[PDB]
RNA sequence: CCCAUACCCGGCCGUCGCUGGCAGUCGGCAGAGCGAGAAAGAGAGUGGCGCGGACGCUACGCCGCGACGAGUAGGAGGGCCGCUGCGGUGAGCCUUGAAGCCUAGGGCGCGG
RNA sequence: AGCCGGGCGUGGAAUGCGAGUGCCUAGUGGGCCACUUUUGGUAAGCAGAACUGGCGCUGCGGGAUGAACCGAACGCCGGGU
RNA sequence: CUAACACGUGCGCGAGUCGGGGGCUCGCACGAAAGCCGCCGUGGCGCAAUGAAGGUGAAGGCCGGCGUCGCCGGCCGAGGUGGGAUCCCGAGGCCUUCCAGUCCGCCGAGGGCGCACCACCGGCCCGUCUCGCCCGCCGCGCCGG
RNA sequence: ACCGCCCCCCGGCCGGCGACCGGCCGCCGCCGGGCGCAUUUCCACCGCGGCGGUGCGCCGCGACCGGCUCCGGGACGGCU
RNA sequence: CCAUCUAAGGCUAAAUACCGGCACGAGACCGAUAGUCAACAAGUACCGUAAGGGAAAGUUGAAAAGAACUUUGAAGAGAGAGUUCAAGAGGGCGUGAAACCGUUAAGAGGUAAACGGGUGGGGUCCGCGCAGUCCGCCCGGAGGAUUCAACCCGGCGGCG
């Protein structure tokens, strides 16, 4: 859906404040563990230190 | 990865899916391209022709930089500008016809292939065409020769 | 948002960047069945075993 | 939406477990403690859930409601239960379809409220 | 041998992607919940605090 | 004992996408329940062609879609395309057009926009029109790759336009003995 | 009169085909069908008490009909077969006893 | 000869059966046997061909025994023939 | 295992695509990672081919202006035949007291528009051959078209 | 200066609030407390009581029905 | 004709290289037949005239608490006793497999043994078997409860 809500800014004492932003259109971006898997098997190599 | 791959799936097949009566030998038939005139001659013949021989003048000292001559058709012409260029263009009425410089977005040669649309342009390039020019020309237009 | 940019707008921080497009908008296969419009175009289902 | 995150949950689940040629869901609202669409307690707007109460007897049922979706801390609104079987399932039946809430789920949830009751009741 | 391939390169599309979708995917409650996190007692999981 | 052969026994055609991406088994869900509880049969060829792999769901151009729907009779009609729609840039005038694929370039979807024309997903598509009347079903140049000027009779044999493997294009790479008259032979 | 792994009837496993069926779980807001020789509407309209009803549907699922099943060299698919390490996850197990090893004990899987 | 336009369906023998098409590709390139035809040879379980079927790659009933003969080809079982 | 190539498959973008080299990020548990560069796309591959080379370099179809038009305008625009999944139309046709009379939906003779793809016929670009005439000028030539 | 895009304010429409609600009213359901006070409601026990479902601790037998088979005994008729 | 340098003398840091050396950090690596040949008195023992070749070899226990003392024997070696959570850890001692061997128990035995199919017999253990299932809805009888329906109050939820 293209709705973007009203988020609540929540205060250090745990209650809500008076602030709310809207959501950023970010979250509602489509999600594809497909690629999220295939770019962290890929990445999580870059990391490695040779053996031989 | 090694898990898909075909040698897991062969294990314990004797053999090991390369034969018994003809084995794996090291090279039956020659290193790399051995025998291209002799007993892969008819490979050689029938998948690429004319491997062997020689045609042609031999030009030593080859730099690239001097025939460097990029191209751009005219289909293609009226992108190298902005669209707002383009329709200012049209809906002007005082006959009035942009520059389109091909030479300042990196293309020398100006050949004439897509169909142009109907307003006057002044093309300045390199080199030209017959049938750029005579496209330029019909169209209503000026074609510029720069150094 | 500033970041990844909206769908109408786009990521300021990045060179040129947008929200990737969605393949399908409405993913209430729920709704998309039940709706009258698609319920109206249908055959009538055919239920009843007929073992050998 | 629902089926999304169902296609996304069928196979990468934590509350997930599979051995002996079987699979089964964990997660708490979950009728039949097992992997399907229609039982899932986490992917439906509407949820029904049935566990023993706190106190060694009555039942608990779990509505989740239909505002804060987004909200956990307030998604679910629990009723203890604590009477006779046939009033405790009449009251669950009459929830479940007056309500005309999830009306799938009303013989699975009378089934698990039978069952934690005779659970609650003592051994011979 | 040292010169095995050890690293791999991934498009930065992709990447931009797979993070819009792990974004995206951290604000439901269902996909949370079955990473494991116990936040039955969050009051909204998009959880915003002031920048105090 | 049955005097048969088994070998054509099993058909190859695919059964689901061998894709693993979710919005599209999502798209497979609905049209295999569209397909097989309606007797229309653009739902039947809209699922195999989901079902089909890239190479074989070519890209749309701007420029086809147009030159295919301005030809009589289909006015107002839906252009429904199961690969992707990409901008041309050697076509000025786009009229507005109803369109639907699985993906389209982000210029072509600005340029139909400015026309006025509305990009629709094989979604809404069903609600708009579940059996489909009014859609007119294009595809991509599936030939349009360049590995098919490899494919067929092999180069050095008469009557053969077949484009060889070279590593480098020039006057010293296959050029002297199959192909002249003057070295050889001349195929 | 006798009998083969052949043929006929039946059960079970699997493969292939029907690119078969099921989103209709449409419930006091309802009315339980689309097996029936005949391409297509249980069509919409205007004038002369008792509160009640099993299972389902990991749709990568479940269900129904037919046909078929030899195999070296070789090709392909599925392995909830197995070994070691890494990222996640099991509010996992464990000195009230882990790994490993032995067993005339109880079992599962066609098999690993 | 090529073009256009128009009219004719009792789909013009029997029987059977879905068909067409495109890529990539392993192993093989020592064969042997049998009825019939057949060349060399005194002849051979010899040497060499044609057609078909087998063995090789194949278990099962029979020929006591058996690579090829006669019957018949194979998922695990019960009954009948 | 590395490199190269081919083909098939999955993903992103798409006439473009790709930072692999470098740089900016208070260097440094993870982090030797990750993010960013966009006036760091140099560059590679692709978007144009052909010829040994000098080089050249990819449609055209109709009316008014001198058919026995020189030659300017008005236009229209990237072929044609056959086969073609789908879609459009639709003669007729789908029921019940009758009768007038509708709405909506399904059926369907024939007829359309015809995707991809195949076959065939034309057309265009480069090399080469044969025939023949015409045109242009800053330098009228072993010139150029 | 002009054009395109975007953010914000105001005004007018369209749609959604089931990836995104508050108040009022109505209906329904649930829960807690009184009202209720036992021909109602509930809990536990007994009967070798009945109906329905699933099974028998082990070892057995019979009956009828249907499918597939092998065989026997009768009777009738046609070309002859 | 043009273009571009000024040979046969000299110096010069940075970016670059680094399986030796000193001092460090780390690892999707190996885990005592592996990893360096070398985890240990390893380039050691040992071989060759010499050039040179070149191993095997880790693990008691938390702590030696490493078994005082009696007894048989010449002694090795035993029986008692003792330490320990454990000697079922006793100085090449964690775990302790297979091949192979001794003994005990059971069974069998003239076509080498072994094997597939089908039964039968005997065994070790198991069912923690040995008067045989439970589950609703009723009917009848003996009981016992702070008891049902309907209303009122308050709260909550669903739908419009
Ligand atoms: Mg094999
Ligand atoms: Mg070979
Ligand atoms: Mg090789
Ligand atoms: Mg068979
Ligand atoms: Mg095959
Ligand atoms: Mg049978
Ligand atoms: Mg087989
Ligand atoms: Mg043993
Ligand atoms: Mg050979
Ligand atoms: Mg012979
Ligand atoms: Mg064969
Ligand atoms: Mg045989
Ligand atoms: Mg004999
Ligand atoms: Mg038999
Ligand atoms: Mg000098
Ligand atoms: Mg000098
Ligand atoms: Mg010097
Ligand atoms: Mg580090
Ligand atoms: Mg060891
Ligand atoms: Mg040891
Ligand atoms: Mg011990
Ligand atoms: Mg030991
Ligand atoms: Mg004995």
């Amino acid at each position: 859906a293209c709705a973007r809500p009203l988020i609540s800014v929540y205060s250090e004492k745990g209650e809500s404040s008076g602030k709310n932003v809207t959501l950023p259109a970010v979250f509602k971006a489509p999600i594809r563990p497909d690629i999220v898997n295939f770019v962290h098997t890929n990445l999580r190599k870059n990391n490695r230190q040779p053996y031989a | 990865p090694s898990r898909l791959r075909k040698t897991r799936k062969l294990r314990g097949h004797v053999s090991h899916g390369h034969g018994r009566i003809g084995k794996h030998r090291k090279h039956p038939g020659g290193r790399g391209n051995a025998g291209g005139m002799h007993h892969h001659r008819i490979n050689f013949d029938k998948y690429h022709p004319g491997y062997f021989g020689k045609v042609g003048m031999r030009h030593y000292h080859l730099k690239r930089n001097q025939s460097f001559c990029p191209t751009v058709n005219l289909d293609k012409l009226w992108t190298l500008v902005s669209e707002q260029t383009r329709v200012n263009a049209a809906k002007n009425k005082t006959g009035a016809a942009p520059i389109i410089d091909v030479v300042r977005s990196g293309y020398y040669k100006v050949l004439g292939k897509g169909k142009l649309p109907k307003q006057p342009v002044i093309v300045k390039a390199k080199f030209f065409s017959r049938r750029a020019e005579e496209k330029i020309k019909g169209v209503g237009g000026a074609c510029v020769l720069v150094a | 948002d500033d970041l990844y940019g909206t769908w109408r707008k786009a990521a300021s921080l990045k060179s040129n960047y947008n929200l990737p497009m969605h393949k399908m908008l409405n993913t209430d296969l729920s709704r998309i069945l039940k709706s009258p419009e698609i319920q109206r175009a249908l055959r009538a289902p055919r239920k009843k075993i007929h073992r050998r | 939406s629902a089926h999304l995150q169902w296609m996304v949950v069928r196979n990468c689940s934590s509350f997930l477990i599979k051995r002996n040629k079987q699979t089964y869901s964990t997660e708490p609202n979950n009728l039949k403690a097992r992997n399907s669409f229609r039982y899932n307690g986490l992917i439906h707007r509407k949820t029904v859930g049935v566990e023993p109460a706190a106190d060694g007897k009555g039942v608990v049922v779990v509505m989740k409601r239909r505002s804060g979706q987004r909200k956990p801390a307030t998604s679910y609104v629990r009723t203890t239960i604590n009477k006779n079987a046939r009033a405790t399932l009449s009251s669950i039946r009459h929830m479940i379809r007056k309500n005309k809430y999830h009306p799938d789920l009303r013989m699975a949830a009378i089934r698990r409220a039978s069952a934690i009751l005779r659970s609650q009741k003592p051994v011979m | 041998k040292t010169w095995r391939r050890w690293h791999r390169r991934v498009n930065t599309t992709q990447k931009r992607y797979a993070i819009c979708s792990a974004l995206a995917a951290s604000a439901l409650p269902a996909l949370v919940m079955s990473k494991g996190h116990r936040i039955e007692e969050v009051p909204e999981l998009p959880l915003v605090v002031e920048d105090k | 004992g049955v005097d048969i052969r088994h070998n054509k026994d099993r058909k190859v055609r695919r059964k689901e996408p061998k894709s693993q991406d979710i919005y599209l088994r999502l798209l497979v869900k609905l049209y295999r329940f569209l397909a097989r509880r309606t007797n229309s049969t653009f739902n039947q060829v809209v699922l195999k062609r989901l079902f089909m792999s890239r190479t074989n769901r070519p890209p749309l151009s701007l420029s086809r879609m147009i030159r295919k729907m301005k030809l009589p009779g289909r006015e107002n009609k839906t252009a429904v395309v199961v690969g992707t729609v990409t901008d041309d840039v050697r076509v000025q005038e786009v009229p507005k057009l109803k369109v639907c694929a699985l993906r389209v370039t982000s210029r072509a979807r600005s340029r139909i926009l400015k026309a006025g024309g509305k990009i629709l997903t094989f979604d809404q598509l069903a609600l708009d029109s579940p059996k489909g009347r009014g859609t007119v079903l294009l595809s991509g140049p599936r030939k349009g790759r360049e590995v098919y000027r490899h494919f067929g009779k092999a180069p050095g044999t008469p009557h053969s336009h077949t484009k060889p493997y070279v590593r480098s294009k020039g006057r010293k790479f296959e050029r002297a003995r199959g192909r002249r008259a003057s070295r050889g032979y001349k195929n």
